[PDB]
């Protein structure tokens, strides 16, 4: 249990919560939405030419 | 007098001899698997001017 | 503490007292072994009476199998003793 | 008076319980000494930014003692 | 205290009213209150300095990683294994931080909810048009992946989304 | 609850037991002594009224009539005592009841206490060891070829002999046990 | 993961070159130090498995089945060899034997990276299991029993095969990482629906599915105890282990091939839940309990969310731990008195107080009473189905309520009231079961503690 208890953050989530710190008081400050609907640059996909 | 109690209590090394040897056969079986080593796009690394190798 | 340690005189002395309350009963005549029905001639509906009597004098009912086989006022004692388990 | 209370033999049941006491607090006696001794006298490490040309081990990126162990 | 920056979690500036006695009657209050500071906070502040102390003469640092950006999904052949499997992780780790985005968004709301009392209604208007906004964002690019999701299916979903929108475009262009 | 019973009920107890469940219902519906003496002699007058009835169909009868008088006038909730089959204390103390078989598993050092009690327990221990076998025959001699008939079990006879099956009622655990 | 494999094929020849009176204490000590070994794969990453080798990896829905596999070993060891004191020490070595066999099959099935290979060993665990149940087993319905274990089984599993080859043939891997990344989506056609049946049946039997779960009262009830606890807390997860990596290959047309089974799981869990309210046998009730339990964790499968995952790795973890713990309840009253009847021994609370503590643990965690993993796992499916269906909140509603009354039944009916008159050879409770019914629950209370340690991949 002390071993289980005191595993180290393998999972990643003080690393994940640093990250969105940052990433929001840089989005904040610049006046950026805090998020993204699309998260893929629209510029690197090509739809299909007609859709008719 | 240990020769008695040795085989009487012999069959006590067989385990903790199996968990090395799988240990051993474990550290084999990486050792075969090394084909991207330091060549990941995510990881990949110059060497420090001592190591020869980023993991063993 | 509790209620004290019921003992045979007590119970013995409750219910000739019940008895001797009891207006179709002579107090003298009546005896530890006095009988209901030859005795002291009583019927049947008497002897449920008096049942009914030691049952609130006590706080406890007594099944009728057993009350009906009651006679004297030595069975309803020993009745009562064995019921309570007082030994002394 | 004092009587005899009929009761099932309670011997059994307290022996055992004085021995799964007795075992889990003769191994968890020292862990919980040695964590407040690690945490007092070895506390937690300090968030810093990487210096220029260093590579941390893969443990220094943990922040507690134990863990980093 | 500086454990947290102050940016990522912000407060209003804590004005608190002076106290204006009115009553010849003491205050049980500050007479409580100056005995548990005297009996509690005290001691407690010792062993804090005593701890802070001894952590001192031992000082090590712990760096948060960092991970450089590879390609995405969408720079990937269709049967490429290696590039599939960068793209993956990457992926995975940016869905990771997202949700955190959006928990640390919920704090804000929550604090401010709890804070503003009996106001929070109006007093709580900002925090909640941020919510409402983090919130269809996340739910456009994650929501009905279900279980085993990956990112050709969020990128599947995009696609259907940029198909419906140019279409509904290239009709209302044509009213 | 210790008499055996019977194949059935005659016509006098049944009309006993009926007189004593409505002097009983009667007193649940009058409160107070001196109003539940009033109807309870009114009750016992109109009971012996009808005593002395030769013709047992018409007895069987006014008795059948009595009952559905009864069942529609009884009260709804009718006072108990409370360690009476329906009433609030009526099983309270079984959960403190041990059999003495119990005792036989105690550990030494539990019969280290008490000396004194557990030799008078090797005492009554042998008493039945030595009394079941003539228990056993006395049964035997004194049950009709047909199996018994009732529920009724003889006493002792002889010499020294014991009521026989007498172990599990002399060791009842007691009524107020713990 | 040699470090685990290869203890464990030690225990084999350390159990046959022990001396005849130390069997018992060296299998305990050697199955507890392997059960210590494997805790340390509850390391797991956020984003990827532990990929050891070529052959075996290690994801976070696997290892926290593994660890109770290893730390049921020792247990079943300690509820054995009461009843096996009589027995040889040939044939006491043999029952270690299958024991351990079962134990390495179990390992190697949930690390498996290939389809095949996990079917092999899956289907490998079916010799031991039968041959414990028919040949330690106390009543002549045993053999019965054995049968009906083997061949519900194996009609769903062969067809299985035949898709795996199918499958591979068909894609040129059956490994679960290229399965995974290189997944395309099923038609609506016979062929595929016929595909998806061939992939499903097998777990669902294994389950088990109601209407298709009349193998296991039978097995569970017939088998020794050791058998019972192996049966109940391991071996019906291997369906829902199998499901879960299964479905990666069968969407979009789960979307409605579930359908029928959904309907199942629901009422036949409110079906198997009121059936535990009139048995007269006490495992029988607890056979039923597990069939109800493993219903919910299909409708969880089969919804397919990251919240009914979750809610499934969690219900079955606390499952097996629950049901394992109310098994040796019943196999110390039965060694007791000799007979599984319900009602025959009562108010055993007055004889064995410490018992009727175990009794009232186990029963609270069978009702899923919080903060207990069984009542986080039994919420996180029952939210998933909500936001599936809000009308799934009537059924899953009906169930919590039957599943209180009937495990309150089973312990007013065995410890409360007044003991049986005639029966006076209830001995004291020994230590070896206290410390049976102390290893079952304390590690329930120690995962509450924690619980993203059994909520698996999707946390
Ligand atoms: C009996 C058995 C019977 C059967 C039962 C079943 C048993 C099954 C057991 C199975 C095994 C289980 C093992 C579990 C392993 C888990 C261990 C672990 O992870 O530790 C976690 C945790 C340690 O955290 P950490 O991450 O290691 O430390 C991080 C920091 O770096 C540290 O920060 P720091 O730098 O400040 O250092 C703090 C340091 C030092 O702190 C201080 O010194 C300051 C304290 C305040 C003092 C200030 C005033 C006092 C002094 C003033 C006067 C003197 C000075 C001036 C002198 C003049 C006087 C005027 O203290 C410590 O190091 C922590 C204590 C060590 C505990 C470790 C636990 C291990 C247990 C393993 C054994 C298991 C068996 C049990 C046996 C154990 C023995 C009984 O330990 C705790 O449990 C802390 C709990 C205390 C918090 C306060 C409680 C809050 C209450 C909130 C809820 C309110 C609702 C009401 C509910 C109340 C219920 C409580
Ligand atoms: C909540 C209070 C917090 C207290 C703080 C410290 C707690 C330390 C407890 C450690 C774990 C308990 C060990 C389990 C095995 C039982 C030991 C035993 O065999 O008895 C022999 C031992 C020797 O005495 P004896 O004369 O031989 O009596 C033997 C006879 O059989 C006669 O025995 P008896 O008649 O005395 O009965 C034994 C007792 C013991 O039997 C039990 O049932 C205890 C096990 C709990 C129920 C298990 C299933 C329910 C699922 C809940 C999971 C919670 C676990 C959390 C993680 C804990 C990690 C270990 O059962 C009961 O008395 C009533 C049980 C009903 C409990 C209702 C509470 C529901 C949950 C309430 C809140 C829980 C979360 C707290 C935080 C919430 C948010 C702030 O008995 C005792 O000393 C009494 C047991 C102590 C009672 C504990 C009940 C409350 C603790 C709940 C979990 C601990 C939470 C800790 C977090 C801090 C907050
Ligand atoms: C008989 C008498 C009983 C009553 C008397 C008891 C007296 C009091 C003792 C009871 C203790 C009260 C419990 C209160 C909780 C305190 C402990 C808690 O704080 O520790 C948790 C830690 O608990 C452990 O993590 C959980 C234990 C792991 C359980 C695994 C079981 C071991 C394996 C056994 C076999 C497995 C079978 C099941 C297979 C899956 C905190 O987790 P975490 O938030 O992180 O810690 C943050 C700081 N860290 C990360 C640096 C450590
Ligand atoms: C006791 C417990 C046992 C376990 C339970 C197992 C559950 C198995 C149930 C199978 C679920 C669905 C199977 C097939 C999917 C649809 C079923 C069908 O009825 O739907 C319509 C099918 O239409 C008609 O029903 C045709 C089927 C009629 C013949 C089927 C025989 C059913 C009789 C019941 C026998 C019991 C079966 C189980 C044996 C125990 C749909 O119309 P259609 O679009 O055209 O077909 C879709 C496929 N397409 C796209 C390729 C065309
Ligand atoms: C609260 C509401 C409830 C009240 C409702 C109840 C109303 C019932 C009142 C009317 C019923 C009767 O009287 S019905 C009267 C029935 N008559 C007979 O049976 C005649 C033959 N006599 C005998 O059998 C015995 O002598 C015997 C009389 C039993 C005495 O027994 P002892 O002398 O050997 O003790």
């Amino acid at each position: 249990s002390t071993f289980v208890a005191y595993l180290p953050d393998y999972r990643m989530q003080e690393w994940a919560r640093r990250e969105a710190e940052r990433l929001v008081k840089y989005r904040e400050a610049n006046g950026l939405p805090l998020m993204e609907s699309n998260c893929f640059d629209p510029n690197k996909i090509q739809l299909p030419e007609d859709e008719d | 007098n240990v020769l008695q109690i040795v085989r009487d209590h012999w069959v006590h090394i067989l385990v903790p001899v199996g968990f090395v040897f799988g240990c051993y056969l474990d550290r084999r079986s990486d050792e075969k698997l090394t084909a991207f080593r330091n060549k990941s796009l995510l990881f990949k690394r110059e060497l420090r001017p001592n190591e020869e190798v980023t993991w063993k | 503490s509790d209620a004290p340690p019921l003992t045979l005189e007590a119970i013995k002395d409750r219910v000739l007292y019940v008895l001797k309350l009891y207006d179709k009963i002579d107090p003298e005549k009546l005896s530890v072994n006095s009988h209901f029905m030859k005795d002291l001639g009583l019927d049947s509906l008497d002897q449920v009476e008096i049942i009914m009597a030691m049952e609130d004098e006590f706080g406890f009912e007594i099944p009728d199998i057993d009350a009906e086989k009651l006679m004297c006022p030595q069975e309803i004692v020993d009745y009562i003793a064995d019921k309570k388990d007082v030994y002394e | 008076k004092r009587l005899f209370i009929i009761k099932p033999s309670g011997f059994y049941d307290r022996r055992f319980l004085k021995l799964m006491r007795f075992y889990i607090l003769l191994t968890g006696i020292p862990v919980a000494i040695g964590i407040t001794l690690v945490n007092v006298f070895i506390g937690e490490a300090e968030l810093a930014d990487i210096p220029e040309g260093y590579v941390p081990e893969h443990w220094e990126y943990f922040k507690h003692p134990i863990s980093r162990w | 205290p500086d454990s947290w920056d102050k940016d990522v979690y912000p407060e209003p500036p804590r004005r608190t009213p002076a106290p204006a006695p009115q009553t010849s009657l003491p205050n049980p209050v500050t007479y409580l209150t100056k005995i548990f500071d005297l009996l509690v906070d005290r001691p407690v502040t010792l062993a804090r300095e005593f701890i802070e102390q001894q952590h001192a003469k031992n000082r090590y640092y712990y760096y948060h990683r960092e991970f450089r950006r590879v390609p995405d999904i969408t720079e990937c052949e269709e049967k490429d294994i290696l590039c599939m499997f960068e793209a993956e992780m990457q992926w995975r780790r940016d869905y990771k931080v997202d949700q955190e985005i959006v928990n640390i968004i919920q704090e804000r709301l929550k604090a401010c909810q709890q804070r503003e009392g009996e106001s929070y209604r109006q007093n709580c208007a900002k925090e909640l048009e941020q919510f409402t906004q983090v919130s269809k964002a996340f739910q456009d690019r994650y929501s009905d992946l279900g279980a085993h999701y990956s990112a050709r299916k969020c990128l599947a979903k995009q696609k259907q989304r940029m198909l419906a929108e140019r279409k509904a475009a290239k009709e209302a262009a044509a009213a | 609850a210790f008499s055996a019973p019977a194949a059935y009920l005659t016509h006098q107890q049944k009309v006993l037991r009926l007189y004593k469940r409505a002097l009983r219902h009667l007193e649940s519906w009058c409160v107070h002594r001196d109003k539940y003496r009033y109807f309870a002699c009114l009750m016992r007058a109109r009971f012996d009224e009808h005593k002395n009835e030769k013709d047992m169909v018409k007895a069987t009868q006014l008795l059948r009539q009595a009952e559905e008088e009864f069942w529609y006038g009884q009260h709804p909730q009718p006072y108990i005592f409370p360690e009476s089959p329906g009433g609030t204390s009526y099983e309270r103390y079984e959960c403190y009841k041990v059999p003495e078989w119990c005792l036989d598993d105690w550990h030494p050092s539990e019969k280290a206490m008490y000396p004194d009690y557990f030799a008078k327990r090797e005492q009554w221990k042998r008493l039945r060891r030595e009394s079941w076998e003539r228990e056993v025959k006395q049964l035997q001699e004194e049950t009709p070829p047909g199996g018994p008939r009732t529920e009724a079990l003889p006493p002792a006879r002889k010499e020294g002999d014991l009521p026989p099956l007498w172990w599990h009622i002399v060791t009842r655990p007691r009524e107020r046990p713990m | 993961m040699l470090k685990i494999i290869i203890p464990t094929t030690m225990l084999l020849p350390m159990t046959w070159m022990s001396k005849h009176n130390m069997i018992w204490i060296n299998a305990t000590v050697h199955s507890l130090l392997i059960s210590l070994i494997s805790l340390s794969l509850l390391n797991q990453l956020g984003e990827n498995s532990l990929n050891f080798s070529l052959t075996f990896f290690s994801d976070s829905l696997s290892a926290p089945l593994l660890v109770l596999t290893t730390w049921l070993l020792p247990l079943m060891l300690m509820a054995s060899q009461s009843h096996l004191s009589k027995e040889t020490t040939t044939r006491k070595k043999l029952y270690i034997t299958m024991l351990i066999l079962l134990q390495l099959f179990l390992i190697m099935t949930f690390t498996a990276t290939e389809l095949i290979l996990f079917y092999i060993l899956f289907e490998a665990t079916l010799v031991p299991t039968l041959i414990i149940i028919t040949r330690w087993g106390n009543q002549t319905e045993r053999l019965n029993a054995g049968l009906y274990f083997l061949f519900y089984t194996l009609a769903g599993s062969l067809p299985l095969l035949v898709a795996l080859v199918y499958i591979q043939n068909t894609t040129g891997s059956l490994n679960f990482l290229i399965i995974h990344y290189w997944s395309h989506p099923l038609s609506n056609s016979w062929s595929n629906i016929f595909m998806w049946l061939a992939c499903i049946m097998a777990f669902m039997v294994k389950m088990p599915l109601y209407g298709l779960h009349l193998w296991l009262p039978k097995a569970h009830v017939e088998a020794p105890i050791a058998g019972s606890m192996v049966l109940a807390a391991v071996l019906l997860k291997l369906g829902g282990y199998g499901m879960m990596r299964i479905t990666t290959i069968l969407n979009p047309l789960t979307n409605y091939m579930a359908y029928p089974f959904l309907m199942l799981s629901m009422w036949g869990m409110i079906m198997t839940s009121s059936i535990c309210l009139r048995q007269t046998d006490l495992k029988s009730l607890i056979a039923y309990s597990s069939v109800s339990h493993m219903a919910l964790v299909i409708v969880a499968i089969m919804i397919q969310t990251p919240w009914s995952f979750m809610g499934a790795t969690a219900l079955m973890i606390a499952h097996g731990l629950t049901s394992s713990m109310l098994f040796c309840l019943a196999n110390t009253n039965y060694e007791r008195v000799h007979s599984r009847t319900m009602i025959l021994a009562r108010g055993l609370q007055t004889l064995l107080p410490l018992m009727a503590t175990w009794w009232l643990v186990a029963s609270l965690t069978n009702l899923a009473l919080p903060p207990s993993i069984n009542l986080i796992g039994e919420l996180f499916i029952i939210t998933a189905s909500f936001s599936w269906s809000n009308i799934t909140i009537i059924l899953m509603g009906m169930n919590m309520m039957i599943t209180a009354l009937y495990s309150l039944y089973m312990l007013i009916t065995t410890q409360r009231g007044k003991y049986t008159h005639h029966i006076n050879n209830i001995k004291p409770s020994f230590t070896r079961e206290n410390a049976l019914m102390a290893l079952h629950i304390l590690p329930l209370l120690l995962l509450t503690l924690n619980p993203k340690m059994i909520l698996g991949p999707l946390y």
